[PDB]
């Protein structure tokens, strides 16, 4: 499958420090089941979002259901089944930092995975139990889909 | 190559629109200028009634000049800061400054806010005539515009007195270049 | 009073740590301290 | 004479009437010396 | 107005007459930096015409 | 809702903080508490305590509109084994009625009686030179006197032979200001 | 303050001359006199 | 030591039944204090109630001098949770119904409230739950709105003021909370937060009613109302705020109306307002550059505040120490020394009104530890000793002796001449 | 290219390259620049007079009358000039939307453009180009001549 993390979020806030850039918006979104915070940058111009919106967020290691682990070069002419068929907003980036509440002796209970989609940043901050598919310097898909509920 | 080809799409320019304030910043700049003028008038009044405490280490004239310079420089700095605050993210002066390609904060402040005090040999404009810089002023005038302070910006244009004072300020740069070249040439030759 | 060709002496407080008195404390920190200094306008260096 | 703009800084060139001199080395030894010591890509970092 | 002099003796004809021949062809000379006005006064004597 | 017990425990079960988690009012409504009431006996003490403490922060209109389920939750909190939940329910039971806290802590809380008694003894013992409330910085001398007694001047540690430079300075500045207003 | 930095200073340092424009001393106080202003 | 051994064993071996028996026997022997207490184990009912009671007794045995030290220690352990804070505030409200020294408990509760707000608590709703203000749901909800927002909303103030200045005013306890007045003067007398001259008069009336109005209460029931201080105080506040918030006015313009300024600053709430406005007006380091007088009239105003009112002494001292501890940039060294001399002169003026011990303690602390200039300290001591007379309080000498024991006593007598040196105080010790 | 041109505010420079009318950018109508100068020449030198003259050139050309730039006038300022310009269907600050010459696409940044007076200085490149390989020699010291 290649599903690293999946949950439902609802956007608690938009860019609080002011609109730094015209076409990109900061989203402070918060979870429902696993109770982990999310900081995301989205292209507001082509995928508009508003306050209170809920969406399904599915971080995946690959777009292909069989997990063939594509090389990572743009080949639009591909007829294979993909996850992006049932999602609206899809970005591809790589994870570049994992923090934690590690001590010198005990292990970590809270992690915070940082991923960059070519500039657009996302921090997923939650309990360490759900963040184990994230290894630094690995490619990751976003696969975000707004919910009508 | 790559950036120069993308600039064909993005483009870049600069014009009059990049030098205009939002007509609320102009009020702030005028208010700051009026405050500075009142302050220096007040200090000159105190010197008129002999209340200036001499600085322990400087002459009475020296402490007076230091006071006036401090007030004027603070006024120019405040006006410049307000001008930088007024700039939008679409402005071209700001883009060419923050990129470091050309220009600096003082250039924007002078173009928009105020040119500031002129100086020759590190001092205000000296009394070329008897006790006055120009015949248009009264004798023994140490006020801002009398001694070489430009209260206008390059957009609003300089009045004739401050135009002449700015010419005086600009001449020293060319003179200094013409002397410094020959002064440093011999230094470098001897070092070699 | 004074030494010859010492026209006047300025009393100064260095706000830069370069001329400040930096003394290593008992716990290893550096702890720059600000102390008065003097700047002459003449040179003796022998009686001074 | 036309030259890439990155090298306008070492020369302090201006493209507003500036003139520059070109010397042509005449021997194989001299050409090799220039190529191995004074080519532009070898002068990116200055010892100053 | 607020009394400053009240005892003038002479009045200027026009302040723009302080400029010379070469400098008086510059449009809006009071909006530039002075060295640029000097450079224009220099280069106006080399213009083709 | 769909297993609202886990939802409550995971939204609000921040056991590390004994404080009120943010937006506690927004997490509760008529239906939320209406579903909490029948599943109040499964959740932990920390989640229960956070819910009870946040029920205070709910707006007065919201409290009054759905006050019956609040009474039910408070009653079920009074039957809880944890003494803190008993105490919090005793305090909370007076909110739907009037709004002020239940002052009748005397029942089934001898520790409250002991602390009240010894605090009362210490307060009566130290009613002189007591800590005047910070509001005394503001209200007038008559208002201060009627509120928490008059102002007691600080003890005379010495005798002020002459005024400092402040008095002469203020007199001179008054004279200068009086002369300045005429120009 | 007035120290004449820049090219003239470099020329004085290079052209070793017994008559610098603005000679000076940077006197550091020794002990308790370093703190008190009057004792400076 | 063996008791701590047993406690750490029981921590390491919770399932050890004989360890539990040993803990039981330790509790039996009467040494229950050594088991985890204070802030470590305040989640238990009897333990928290006992430790809170002891800390409250410690505060009340503390006094004015212990206000700065023990109060944060108590506040960090009562606000560790909303349950402990709720118990603390409920007990404070229960005692506050009694005025036989209960003003101390009310003060402790108010300080706990402000510490909780500093930490991040939304404790204003808790405070409204404490007071009778919750009996008016509309006004209580509006107060909760303004205190969670932290701003003076004009519409909310109109809603509140509608209930006031009538035959049915809400209880003064609603309007007497320190947070309301503190935020009010932070928003009003500040050079920012411009008010469009429309609801500002309502703000002035609300402040006048909160501070200058006298309400008589017997058995926590409203008895009588005094409205003597509602016109003069309101006019004073309006005039003061107009002078302060017209920042385009020059210094000379404010100096011109010093007669009415001095008449108006003879009020406590006006004193706090003008003090805070001066605090904001001098906070900018640039202010001294535009200050073309070596001895400000602002300092004389602070002197007037200190002289007329004594309950405001800690605030003036805090401002003075804040100004003293900061190095001023873009000035002269001699100018900074003169400014320090003026600040120490203000310190001596504060010491004049009887507020002596904290100033001397801070002076000693800054001298012996983190040594500042000795000339300033000698000048401060010279000014202090020439304005005090024998006899002296034992504690006053107890704190004033160590400073004069060292640090260039020989230079303390240079050019005074007519009057005897500090040694006389030594003879009088 | 290589010849020297200067504005009336000391903005000298040499021709870098020449493009045909087809390649140069164009306005909504078929107006294409004769001279394109770099923006970076403006900020460090602060020749705001160049910008104001460019702005009032448009007003003078459209209205049909020679503009006035007397040094100390006070009847002429940037605001009035902009208000006059906005009456002829242009942006009041003198910007225009230019289309890329090669691709025909719009440029995301509106470009400042207007009529400005330029001069041709006598320092043409053909009068300066020089090269040598074993030419004439001096007589005293047999070294290559000067000039
Ligand atoms: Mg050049």
């Amino acid at each position: 499958a290649g599903i690293l993390f999946e949950d439902i979020f609802d956007v608690k806030d938009i860019d609080p420090e002011g609109k730094k850039f015209d076409r990109v918006s900061r989203l402070h979104c918060e979870s429902e089941s696993f109770k982990m915070d999310l900081i995301l940058d989205v292209n507001i111009q082509i995928y508009p979002v508003d306050l209170g919106d809920k969406f399904r967020l599915v971080i995946a290691s690959t777009l292909y259901e069989d997990g063939t682990l594509d090389d990572g070069e743009y080949n639009p002419t591909d007829d294979r089944p993909s996850r992006a068929d049932q999602f609206e907003y899809v970005m591809y980036g790589k994870v570049y930092r994992i923090e934690g509440d590690e001590t010198s002796t005990e292990a970590a209970t809270r992690l915070s995975a940082y991923v960059s989609y070519g500039g657009l940043l996302m921090r997923l901050q939650g309990d360490a139990n759900n963040l184990h598919g994230f290894e630094v310097d690995s490619r990751v898909y976003l696969l975000m889909k707004k919910l009508a509920f | 190559t790559v950036i120069n080809n993308w600039l064909l799409i993005e483009g870049h320019t600069i014009g009059i629109g990049d030098s205009i304030a939002d007509s609320k910043t102009y009020q702030d700049i005028q208010n700051t200028i009026k405050k500075a003028k009142q302050d220096v008038i007040e200090v000159i009044e105190k010197a008129h009634n002999n209340e200036l405490e001499p600085t322990p280490g400087n002459t009475l004239r020296q402490t007076f000049e230091n006071q006036v310079n401090r007030i004027l420089n603070d006024a120019r700095d405040k006006t410049g800061s307000s001008a930088q605050k007024s700039l939008s993210e679409y402005n071209n002066f700001k883009s060419m400054v923050v990129s470091g390609a050309k220009g600096s904060k003082i250039n924007i402040s002078q173009v928009i806010a105020v040119v500031g005090q002129q100086n020759v040999e590190g001092k205000r404009i000296p009394f070329g005539f008897k006790h006055r810089t120009l015949p248009h002023f009264i004798k023994d005038d140490y006020g801002p515009e009398s001694r070489g302070f430009v209260e206008n910006s390059y957009l609003a244009g300089l009045t004739p007195t401050e135009f002449f004072f700015h010419a005086m300020g600009g001449r020293e740069g060319l003179i200094d270049t013409a002397v410094k070249t020959a002064e440093t040439g011999y230094i470098q030759r001897r070092l070699i | 009073q004074g030494i010859e060709q010492i026209s006047k002496v300025y009393m100064h407080l260095p706000q830069t740590d370069n001329k400040k008195k930096i003394i290593i404390t008992e716990d290893g920190e550096f702890k720059a301290l600000q102390e008065w200094i003097l700047e002459t306008d003449g040179v003796s260096l022998m009686r001074v | 004479f036309r030259l890439n703009l990155s090298v306008t800084t070492p020369y302090n060139a201006d493209f507003d009437g500036d003139e520059m001199n070109l010397h042509l080395p005449q021997s194989l030894e001299t050409r090799a010396e220039i190529q191995e010591l004074a080519m532009v890509p070898r002068m990116i970092v200055t010892p100053q | 107005e607020v009394a400053y002099c009240s005892t003038y003796t002479h009045c200027e004809i026009h302040p723009s007459m302080i400029l010379g021949v070469c400098a008086s062809i510059i449009p809006f000379p009071d909006h530039n930096q002075s060295p640029r006005n000097t450079y224009q006064s220099a280069m106006g004597k080399q213009a083709m015409g | 809702e769909s297993d609202t017990g886990l939802w409550l425990h995971n939204k609000l079960g921040a056991t590390d903080e004994l404080w009120a988690p943010p937006s506690i009012a927004s997490l509760l409504t008529a239906a939320v508490i209406d579903n909490i009431r029948l599943c109040f006996h499964g959740l932990s003490s920390a989640v229960k305590l956070k819910l009870l403490l946040g029920t205070l922060h709910l707006p007065r209109r919201t409290v009054d509109e759905m006050k019956g389920a609040l009474m039910e939750i408070i009653q079920l909190a009074s039957l809880d084994s944890d003494p803190w939940v008993l105490m919090v329910a005793d305090i909370l039971k007076s909110f739907p009625d009037t709004g002020s806290l239940n002052l009748e802590l005397e029942e089934q809380n001898p520790n409250v009686q002991d602390i009240l008694g010894e605090l009362r003894e210490k307060v009566g013992e130290c009613e002189a030179s007591a800590m005047l409330p910070l509001e005394c910085q503001y209200l007038n001398k008559n208002a201060l006197t009627t509120l928490a007694g008059p102002l007691t001047p600080p003890v005379k540690h010495f005798q002020l032979k002459r005024k400092p430079k402040s008095a002469t300075l203020r007199a001179e500045l008054l004279q200068k200001s009086t002369e300045t207003a005429q120009q | 303050k007035n120290v004449t930095l820049g090219v003239p200073r470099l020329k004085e340092l290079i052209n070793i001359s017994k008559k610098p424009k603005t000679p000076s001393l940077t006197v550091f106080l020794l002990g308790q006199s370093a703190r008190d202003a009057e004792r400076a | 030591t063996w008791r701590d051994l047993f406690y750490k064993l029981a921590e390491a071996h919770p399932d050890c039944l004989m360890l539990n028996f040993t803990v039981k026997l330790i509790s039996d022997a009467g040494y229950q204090g050594e088991i985890t207490s204070v802030s470590t184990a305040c989640q238990q009912l009897e333990v928290f109630s006992r430790v809170l009671r002891t800390s409250l007794a410690t505060i009340l045995d503390g006094g004015e001098e212990n206000l700065e030290k023990n109060l944060p220690e108590f506040a960090k352990m009562v606000c560790h949770g909303e349950h402990t804070y709720l118990f603390a505030q409920a007990m404070m409200s229960v005692l506050a119904q009694e005025e036989q020294g209960g003003s101390a408990v009310r003060r402790i509760a108010q300080e706990v409230q402000r510490f909780a707000q500093e930490k991040g608590h939304d404790a204003s709703q808790i405070t409204l739950a404490l007071g009778t203000a919750a009996s008016y749901p509309r006004a209580c909800q509006a107060l909760g709105a303004m205190l969670s927002k932290g701003a003076l909303n004009p519409a909310d103030i109109t809603v509140l003021f509608k209930m006031f200045t009538s035959m049915d005013p809400p209880p003064v306890e609603l309007i007497r909370v320190p947070a309301f007045l503190d935020l009010f003067m932070q928003s009003l007398f500040k050079p920012g937060a411009r008010i469009n001259q429309d609801h500002k008069h309502k703000y002035i009336h609300i402040l006048a009613y909160a501070a200058s109005v006298v309400e008589t209460w017997k058995k926590n029931k409203r008895v009588s109302i005094n409205k003597d201080e509602l016109k003069s105080t309101s006019k004073a506040v309006e005039t003061v705020h107009n002078l302060c918030c017209n920042e385009n006015k020059g210094a000379s313009e404010l100096v011109a109306e010093l007669s009415t300024l001095y008449q108006c600053i003879r009020f406590p709430v006006v004193a706090m307002g003008v003090l805070k406005w001066v605090d904001w007006t001098v906070s900018e380091p640039r202010y001294f550059q535009l200050q073309t007088d070596h001895t400000p009239v602002h300092l004389a105003l602070l002197d007037e505040i200190s002289t007329c009112h004594q309950l405001l002494h800690p605030q003036v001292l805090q401002l003075l120490v804040k100004l003293f501890e900061t190095e001023h940039s873009q000035l002269d060294v001699m100018e900074q020394l003169e400014l320090k001399k003026t600040l120490l002169d203000r310190m001596v003026h504060l010491l004049s009104r009887g507020y002596v011990l904290p100033v001397v303690s801070y002076i000693r602390k800054c001298l012996e530890k983190l040594d500042t200039d000795i000339s300033l300290i000698r000048y401060f001591v010279t000014e202090v000793l020439d304005v005090i007379a024998p006899p002296y309080t034992s504690d006053f000498v107890q704190l004033f002796l160590p400073i004069l024991e060292n640090d260039s006593i020989a230079g303390t007598i240079k050019t005074e001449g007519e009057h005897d040196p500090v040694t006389e105080f030594i003879a009088h010790c | 290219i290589g010849d020297k041109f200067a504005s009336r505010h000391g903005q000298k420079g040499t021709c870098g390259i020449q493009y045909r009318q087809e390649d140069m950018p164009f306005t909504c109508e078929g107006i294409t620049p004769d001279i394109i100068i770099n923006p970076h020449a403006i900020p460090s030198r602060m020749t705001i007079g160049h910008l104001i003259e460019c702005l009032q050139g448009k007003v003078s050309a459209n209205k049909g009358e020679i503009g006035d730039a007397t040094p100390f006038n006070d009847a002429v300022n940037v605001q009035k000039i902009s208000n006059l310009l906005s009456d002829y269907g242009y942006h009041l600050r003198g910007n225009e939307v230019l289309y890329n010459g090669f691709t025909g696409r719009k440029i995301t940044s509106q470009i400042f453009i207007g009529p400005t007076y330029y001069q041709r200085l006598k320092h043409m490149v053909d009068d300066k180009i020089h090269s040598r390989a074993r030419g004439p020699i001096q007589i005293l010291n047999r070294q290559p001549m000067e000039g």
